[PDB]
């Protein structure tokens, strides 16, 4: 941020990518802008489920919500965060949805019951199941 | 302006069909034996084209299904080989032929 | 580079390969993938499609990898721009006369032509002329033809000649109007006919039962095994929802190279018909719907009356190892040893494994020099096994048959048609005996018909006499093989599902008979006043004669263990869920055991597998064939008096398979098999 | 003597052994030398010899009503195997 | 009240979309 | 707008059950299962579209090689129960019959551009 | 470390109720109602073992049952 | 087999530079926050075999293949038909997750993932594929060898006949 | 009867005695015909429509079929062999179902 030649005054976003094949599953990605240099830089920190990443909110105030979202979606803990709370998911949600091991539909479903005049959560049932269509070709080479 | 044979598959006809029976006459059979003597005993299928020409000459110019089956039996080969060779070459006529 | 191995350079990287490889083989070893259409590992090299062209620095013009022998120090270039241009040109020539039938082609998601067009072809065409047109012809009940889509590879012809051996298909014609198929109207007769459909790259040959029903991307594939026969062919069952849509083979060089018999391929049709969904208990009104508890109560009231050997068990062709060990433990707890297999070889000894398994592995039969087939038609019993016997015949092995004259694909010497000929051969009076003695790798294969013979003991003794005289069993090579026509036979022998000493010594009229999927029982097996419990998944002769019917899962719906004719233990997976109020068979038997008052120790599938491991250690080694100690001679020394007791019968060694397409309940339900049988019988 | 009585006592007899192992050498000697004699004395008795490479040698006898007694036969000479089978017969007599 | 799915109670011939034929026990 | 299966002028359905429209459907609103008809044609035994799951993108009209499936010009198709919004082959064919001429004119105009 | 994460998540669960993120009906549904239901439950001690009951109930025991 | 020489280079390099801290088996599954009955499900670690329709080797474990090919799959559960529309209905949350997204380069990677989450697993190795032609048709020359019918007998020669 | 009959093809675009590719749809309900599975009425089926249309005579051994009159407003271009075809046994366009036959092979 503060080097005279390199002035990345802006944090565009903070993101994580889950790689279950790796021992260090999560890759925390930082995107920055230098208005003076008219350039973009990407910073990656590779961690696992147990390790934590120090918060950079003191450097960029925009980080707070981005790190809260990363904690919600992927489960990456950010140390010394002012208040690390979930943002997007429903209240009481314990799973981290963007983890590759999380089901696309989730585990629970929400319905109103007439007997108990409350809106309640129940285990998932699907009238029509999600149809995964395997389109992969044996002859393709671009797949890494 | 296609030639005699427009079909590369067997076209059932009252003249040409399965029940039809073709066999070499005894003199033609002697000619068959002399033709075969030119090629080794184990590689007997080498005589397929001369035998098919002789059968064509006997049968009036048409190589029928009975002709192909008879040649295949004599050469101890699957009939599909004789079908393939009778279809590949031009002189082999698989349809009814005139006097000239 | 140890001796035979050489060094070759592919795209500037060193690869060590044997001398006998071609350019394509070394390219595969290098990790480079060459475009192919007509080359097939298990078929003769053709070289016609010309899509494999690569560059050799020595050669002026591009060469075909499949048919070009590799040489020491050869440099192979598969990415040079000339090769890219040649690939594109060949692809253009392949597509100029191809019909625009992709939406209506059942190869739509699985076409080599489309995929290699995308990868190794241009995106646009310059052809404006008239395309070629072909008229399709019937090749039988199982094969659909669209010869317009046919690229003139020779895979179907090469298969029909080299492997299937019916030699029905050929390329008739010259030039562009050259066509593939029978010149006459003929139907493909081999029981390996389905394999041409998989061998066909461009959907010209397609499966008529599986026609316009689904696309490839819609199907979930589960890798399982085929219980159609004792070969245990490895298969992949493709399912949409709760329905099995198609069955295709898997690669296992040990057992089924990559081939599947027609019965196994097309019997999934009979898995939707005549199905048992609910427990049925008999009343004055007939078999009627009942809950699991009520059926178990009726079985309890029935078993209470019976005692000891009055309880009798008959296992079927498709029963699995876990259900049989469950039924065995339950009936021994009740106090019964009357455990028989439906085939008719019930009393066959399970004492020594070498007696009832193929001691030579299926793969090792390739090295056989002389083969003797005793009382077996290997075509009907196992078509893929007959394909391998054809492969060894091609190498130059001499094959003799001591049974009835049958139409095996290869030529063989007919030693005799009756037991006396085998007796003479064992004594040493025979030219084929001097061939068996001379051979370094002699193989003797005895069929299941000999096992289901009233005089099996002395015939087996004669076969053992031949084994000892000709030395087919030696150090490093065991040439004694027994081919089985049923999946459950080897497993039943292994676990010990054999009548006990008391049952054989003092036959007792059964009062309660338990049918574990047995629809082929001999009618004398049930005394016609017995209380019959049928456990199974199709309604057939067994279910009709049942007081209580207990629904069970099929091989597609359960994870079960089966043993091959070679004894290799293989396991099924649950491709589709269980239908209605049906359950896994071992769970049914254990629940019945709790109901009747003799609770079985196991309560989970791994515990059942551990019990199987205890009864027979090889069951723990799933996927591996375990060698058998040659104890067959000591057994026949043990049974001296009995083999003398066995008499002579006025029967000739011949197969028991009347019709191949229908041999079990699933096949009998199948409509496709019925059409095949009607076509053969006309 | 007692070899005649296996049928009366045992419903089935299982000999588990390893195909090639030092622990199962005695079991292999027992099966390749006395199995023929035991079968000759008890023709209708099922004596099941089951083998695997990692299998652990044992001698199991099943009595009436599913009672099974397993005796480990590892690293025991062929004579000891015979003694252990005799003990199994005596145990069956006790039942 | 004109169009309803074929599995509806209103449909004259209501459809149970079962893809397996079930064995019918023999009479008496 | 509202979807409609179309027929050839002879009265034979244009659909050939390629199943591409079901593969391209972003919302997975189309379920198709087919068979060989007795004459020998590749025809669908089932073609149902969930209009409560449709997003009216028009991708299915783009993927169809025979112009069998089209999004018609009708936007008045509200219903009083959700079951009536689960269309099936018969309903879609009836909708194609009702709007045939308008759909044909629109397609003739649209063919020039694409 | 896993203990630390679990404690942080439990603190979040407490904070939701304490800060009125979750509502009264949420507390009724997820804690109070099931606990009261368990007290009010009368069940017959099944003579059948655990295997027999699940066998009678469903083919695949791993699938859940609703409104048991 | 040589090298991809693309983004996969930096991918592998990020793999070898970094590493994960060891934890007791099953501890991470509690951190995940999913229902604990999920880990009661059994796991099969396998590589798909080649489809018989196609001759491409990409999907197989072959040196040509540079993509993850080992899947974690869960056992199949009950499926039924919607009474109104005949759609396939299910209650399995883990129906398609393993097939669709759980792809691993090596069997040990999938085993590590399963042990980390606490799933019991059985690894099935693919049947080995060896590209060895048979001796009868080892090469193109073998098609037209004397093996077909033996060396030609010369007893038909006119000199030998007479 | 239909419950134990083998599924067969009439043979307009197929052969008279072939198997018909069939899924298990309608197997529980008891429907065994293609049209019964998807049409519950008593109206005229599209197969009845296509049968009513008559085969068309053409000259040559190959006919180009675009389905409709305009090539870009119908089925993909198809080339159908007219050899061994007559009014009683016409060739069929797989996309459209139109029937064609020619007398040219008989040298006419
Ligand atoms: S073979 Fe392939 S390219 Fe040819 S029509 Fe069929 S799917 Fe299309
Ligand atoms: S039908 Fe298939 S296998 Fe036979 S020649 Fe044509 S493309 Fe090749
Ligand atoms: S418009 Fe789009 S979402 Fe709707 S059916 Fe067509 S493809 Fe599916
Ligand atoms: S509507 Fe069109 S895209 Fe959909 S299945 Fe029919 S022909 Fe194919
Ligand atoms: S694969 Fe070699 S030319 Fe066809
Ligand atoms: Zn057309």
């Amino acid at each position: 941020r503060d080097h005279v030649n390199l002035q990345y005054k802006t944090l565009i976003d903070i993101t994580a990518v889950d790689y279950p094949e790796r021992s260090a599953r999560f890759e925390v990605v930082y995107h920055l802008l230098s208005p003076r240099l008219n350039n973009r830089i990407r910073i990656k920190v590779v961690v696992d489920e147990v390790t934590s990443v120090p918060s950079v909110s003191r450097i960029w105030n925009a980080a707070n919500w981005f790190e809260r979202e990363t904690w919600d979606m992927f489960g990456v803990f950010f140390s010394n965060h002012p208040d690390l709370r979930r943002v997007l998911t429903d209240y009481g949600f314990t799973g981290h949805p963007l983890r590759k091991d999380f089901p696309l539909t989730g585990y629970t479903e929400v319905r109103y019951d007439y007997g108990k005049k409350r809106v309640i959560s129940e285990p998932l049932e699907l009238t029509q199941e999600f149809r995964y269509f395997d389109f992969s070709s044996p002859w393709d080479t671009l797949s890494r | 302006t296609n030639s005699t044979d427009v079909f590369n598959v067997h076209h059932d006809t009252p003249e040409n069909n399965k029940d039809t029976k073709f066999d070499f006459t005894e003199a033609n059979y002697k000619l068959v034996n002399k033709i075969m003597s030119n090629y080794p005993s184990n590689y007997k299928a080498s005589a397929m084209i001369p035998l098919l020409d002789l059968a064509q000459q006997q049968n009036g110019g048409v190589v029928s299904l009975a002709v192909m089956n008879r040649v295949a039996q004599i050469l101890e080969v699957p009939p599909i080989k004789v079908y393939e060779v009778a279809t590949f070459f031009t002189m082999f006529n698989r349809s009814k032929m005139g006097k000239y | 580079l140890p001796a035979d191995k050489m060094e070759v350079f592919v795209n500037g990287e060193a690869v060590v390969v044997p001398k006998n490889f071609t350019v394509l083989q070394a390219c595969d070893a290098a990790g480079v993938d060459v475009p192919r259409f007509c080359y097939h590992q298990r078929l003769s090299i053709a070289g016609n499609c010309r899509m494999c062209l690569v560059e050799i620095e020595k050669a002026p013009k591009p060469v075909a990898s499949c048919a070009f022998p590799a040489g020491p120090g050869m440099k192979i270039k598969t990415d040079t721009p000339v090769i890219k241009k040649a690939r594109e040109g060949v692809m253009e020539f392949l597509l100029i006369n191809h019909p625009l039938d992709c939406p209506i082609c059942d190869q739509g998601g699985e076409c080599d032509l489309q995929d290699q067009a995308m990868i190794f072809g241009s995106d646009r065409s310059r052809f404006i002329e008239y395309k070629r047109a072909v008229a399709d012809k019937n090749l039988g009940p199982l094969i659909k033809t669209s010869m317009n889509r046919c690229i003139h590879c020779t895979r179907c012809v090469r298969f029909t000649h080299e492997v299937a051996g019916t030699s029905e298909l050929g390329i008739t014609g010259r030039g562009r109007d050259s066509e593939v198929g029978t010149y006459i109207e003929k139907l493909h007769s081999s029981e390996l006919s389905g394999n041409v459909i998989d061998l066909c790259p461009v959907g010209a040959l397609l499966s008529k039962p599986y026609a316009f029903t689904a696309r490839s991307w819609e199907l979930k594939g589960t890798e399982t095994i085929d219980v159609s026969d004792a070969l245990g062919s490895n298969i992949k069952v493709d399912c949409r929802g709760t329905e099995v849509m198609r069955i295709t083979p898997r690669l296992n060089d040990a057992i089924n190279e990559e081939w599947l018999s027609d019965k196994g391929r097309f019997q999934y049709d009979g898995l939707k018909r005549q199905r048992l969904n609910t427990p049925l208990v008999k009343g004055a009104k007939g078999l009627e719907n009942a809950t699991w508890s009520a059926a178990f109560d009726a079985i309890r009231t029935a078993i209470a009356g019976a005692k000891g050997n009055e309880l009798k068990a008959i296992a079927g062709k498709l029963a699995d190892a876990e259900s049989m060990i469950a039924l065995k433990d339950l009936f021994n707890k009740l106090g019964s040893g009357n455990l028989i297999h439906e085939d008719g070889s019930a009393t066959l000894s399970a004492d020594v494994r070498s007696s009832y398994i193929a001691n030579t592995t299926i793969a090792s039969i390739e090295k056989a020099d002389v083969i003797l087939l005793v009382g077996t038609n290997p075509r009907f019993e196992s078509p893929v096994f007959n394909a391998r016997l054809r492969k060894v015949f091609l190498d130059g092995a001499k094959v003799g048959l001591v049974g009835e004259k049958v139409d095996l694909t290869y030529a063989y010497q007919h030693l005799g048609a009756d037991v006396a000929a085998l007796e003479s051969l064992a004594s040493g009076k025979g030219a084929f005996f001097e061939a068996l003695k001379g051979a370094k790798n002699p193989v003797v294969i005895v069929g299941s018909s000999v096992l289901r013979r009233d005089d099996r003991e002395a015939v087996l003794k004669t076969v053992n006499d031949l084994v000892d005289a000709a030395g087919v069993v030696k150090e490093g090579w065991n040439g004694f093989n027994v081919l089985h026509d049923n999946a459950s036979r080897v497993a039943a022998l292994d676990i010990g599902f054999v009548p006990s000493a008391s049952a054989r010594t003092n036959p007792v009229p059964a009062k309660v008979v338990y049918l574990l999927g047995s629809d082929d029982f001999k009618d004398e097996e049930i005394p016609a006043d017995a209380f019959v419990i049928y456990q199974g998944h199709h309604g057939d002769k067994g279910a009709a004669r049942a007081n209580v019917v207990l629904p069970g899962a099929a091989y597609t719906e359960k994870a079960s263990l089966f043993a091959n004719t070679e004894g290799r233990v293989q396991t099924t997976r649950t491709a589709v869920p269980v239908l209605g109020d049906a359950r896994e068979d071992w769970k049914i038997i254990r629940a019945l055991s709790e109901v009747v008052g003799q609770q079985l120790p196991y309560d989970s599938q791994p515990q059942v597998r551990a019990r199987l491991a205890e009864v027979a250690p090889h069951f723990a080694e799933i996927g591996k064939a375990e060698s058998a100690l040659w104890l067959n001679g000591q057994y026949f020394k043990g049974v001296k008096d009995l083999v003398a007791k066995a008499a002579r019968s006025t029967a000739s060694l011949a197969t028991n398979i009347s019709n191949y397409y229908m041999t079990d309940a699933i096949s009998r339900a199948s409509r496709t098999m019925a059409k095949c049988t009607a076509v053969r019988q006309q | 003597a007692w070899k005649t009585a296996l049928t009366t006592t045992f419903q089935e007899l299982r000999i588990t052994l390893s195909q090639s192992s030092s622990s199962s050498a005695g079991a292999r000697e027992f099966v390749l030398g006395q199995y023929a004699e035991l079968k000759a004395a008890n023709p209708l008795l099922p004596i099941l010899v089951r083998e695997s490479n990692a299998a652990q040698a044992s001698l199991t006898a099943r009595y009436d009503f599913g009672v099974e007694k397993k005796v480990s036969i590892e690293n025991d000479s062929a004579s000891g195997i015979l003694s252990k089978l005799e003990g199994l017969v005596k145990h069956g007599q006790s039942l | 009240e004109c169009y309803n799915p074929k599995g509806s109670w209103f449909n004259p011939a209501k459809r149970n979309w079962k893809k397996v034929e079930i064995w019918q026990p023999p009479q008496v | 707008g509202e979807h409609a299966l179309r027929r050839y002028p002879t009265g034979e359905e244009r659909c050939i059950s390629c199943k591409l429209c079901e593969a391209i459907c972003p919302a997975q609103a189309i379920t198709i299962e087919a068979e060989e008809r007795e004459d020998g044609s590749r025809k669908t035994t089932r073609y149902d579209i969930d209009m409560t799951k449709c997003i009216y993108c028009g991708f299915c009209q783009e993927a169809c090689p025979v112009d069998a499936i089209v999004e018609g010009p009708n936007f008045e198709f509200s219903t009083e129960t959700r079951e009536e919004l689960l269309y099936d082959k018969q309903k879609l064919l009836e909708n194609g019959d009702k709007w045939e001429q308008e759909i044909a004119a629109n397609l003739r105009t649209e063919s020039l551009y694409r | 470390r896993v203990t630390d994460l679990l404690i942080f998540k439990g603190r979040e669960e407490l904070e939701t109720y304490l800060f009125m993120y979750k509502q009264r009906h949420h507390a009724i549904t997820e804690y109070i109602e099931p606990y009261q239901i368990k007290k009010l439950l009368i069940e017959r001690k099944s003579s059948n073992s655990a295997f027999l009951d699940s066998f009678y109930e469903k083919a695949y025991p791993l699938v859940h049952s609703k409104y048991a | 087999a040589t090298a991809p020489q693309d983004f996969s280079l930096a991918m592998k390099k990020a793999d070898e530079i970094y590493s994960g801290k060891t934890v007791k088996a099953g501890d991470i599954g509690f951190s995940a926050g999913v229902p604990l009955e999920t880990y009661n499900r059994k796991v099969r670690i396998f590589c798909p075999a080649k489809a018989a329709s196609q001759s491409g080797l990409g999907r197989t474990l072959h040196p040509s293949s540079k993509a993850p090919q080992w899947k974690i799959v869960f056992e199949n559960l009950s499926k039924w038909e919607n009474p109104l529309m005949g759609w396939t209905s299910t209650a399995d949350p883990l129906e398609n997750v393993g097939r669709s997204t759980l792809l691993f380069y090596t069997k040990e990677e999938a085993a590590a993932f399963c042990a980390k989450h606490g799933w019991e697993y059985v690894v099935d190795e693919p049947n080995p594929r060896k590209h060895i032609r048979q001796k009868r048709y080892l090469g193109y020359g073998d098609n037209y060898s004397i093996k077909r019918k033996g060396v030609p007998d010369l007893a038909h020669l006119p000199s030998n006949r007479s | 009867a239909e419950k134990n009959k083998i599924p067969e093809t009439v043979g307009g675009a197929a052969f008279k005695g072939d198997l018909r590719g069939t899924s298990a749809v309608g197997l529980g309900d008891g429907l065994y015909s293609h049209t019964s599975k998807w049409m519950q009425g008593n109206g005229k089926s599209p197969m009845d429509y296509i049968n009513e249309v008559e085969p068309i005579k053409v000259k040559g051994l190959v006919v180009a079929s675009h389905g409709s009159d305009d090539p870009a407003l119908g089925c993909p271009v198809e080339y159908i062999s007219l050899k061994g075809t007559s009014y009683e046994n016409p060739a069929v366009c797989k996309y459209t179902g139109n029937r064609y036959y020619s007398d040219c092979w008989k040298h006419g």
